[PDB]
């Protein structure tokens, strides 16, 4: 399973962001907000979670030979990932997610705040043109082979466009000691 | 926005 595509638990779906390793051990990155609702995906079992504030969890493989480095584009093909890195204003980038597919657009704003209501406040996440609708939570953001973040949240959708927010990589990586594959 |  590689990043962009569906991970589940019981009637609940999101996408995985990016498969990484602790310590040598496979594990898989995700939006916070998916990790909260509980410990028993599809792939294996939740090691982590933060959300609101950030967004990001973490769920360790049940079957290592799942953990494909690479990012789905939903044609047949996936894009190989091999290091992660910090978004910049103007950047061309690609998003995967199990509801839409892939999408692509640009970084349009960093370090901004959303407020989601009674889901909460999020804080210092990417802002991009790309369009995204729920399912795409927790899928990649990236630009070639770098990872760059996970899918939060947004408005509109991929009809009529919006506005989307991601967790930055990096943060959740380092809040795990992680390294992505 | 909401969280997707």
């Amino acid at each position: 399973i590689a990043g962009g595509e569906a991970i589940t638990t019981g009637g609940s779906r999101c996408s995985l962001g990016f498969n990484v390793s602790v310590n040598g051990v496979a594990h898989a990155l995700t939006a916070g907000h998916c990790t909260n609702i509980s410990a028993s995906w599809s792939i294996g079992t939740r090691t982590g979670t933060s959300f609101p504030n950030n967004d990001y969890g973490i769920i360790r493989h049940s079957n290592p030979a799942a953990a494909d480095g690479r990012v789905y584009l939903y044609n047949g093909s996936y894009q190989d990932i091999t290091t992660a890195g910090n978004a910049f204003v103007g950047q061309a980038v690609q998003r995967s997610g199990s509801t839409t597919g892939l999408r692509s657009g640009s970084v349009t704003g960093l370090n901004a705040t959303v407020n989601y209501g009674s889901s909460g406040i999020v804080y210092g996440m990417i802002q991009t043109n790309v369009c995204a609708q729920p399912g795409d939570s927790g899928g990649s953001l990236f630009a070639g082979s770098t990872a760059l973040g996970l899918t939060s949240g947004g408005s509109g959708n991929c009809r009529t466009g919006g506005t989307t927010f991601y967790q930055p990589v990096t943060e959740a990586l380092s809040a795990y000691g992680a390294t992505v594959l | 926005p909401a969280p997707y």
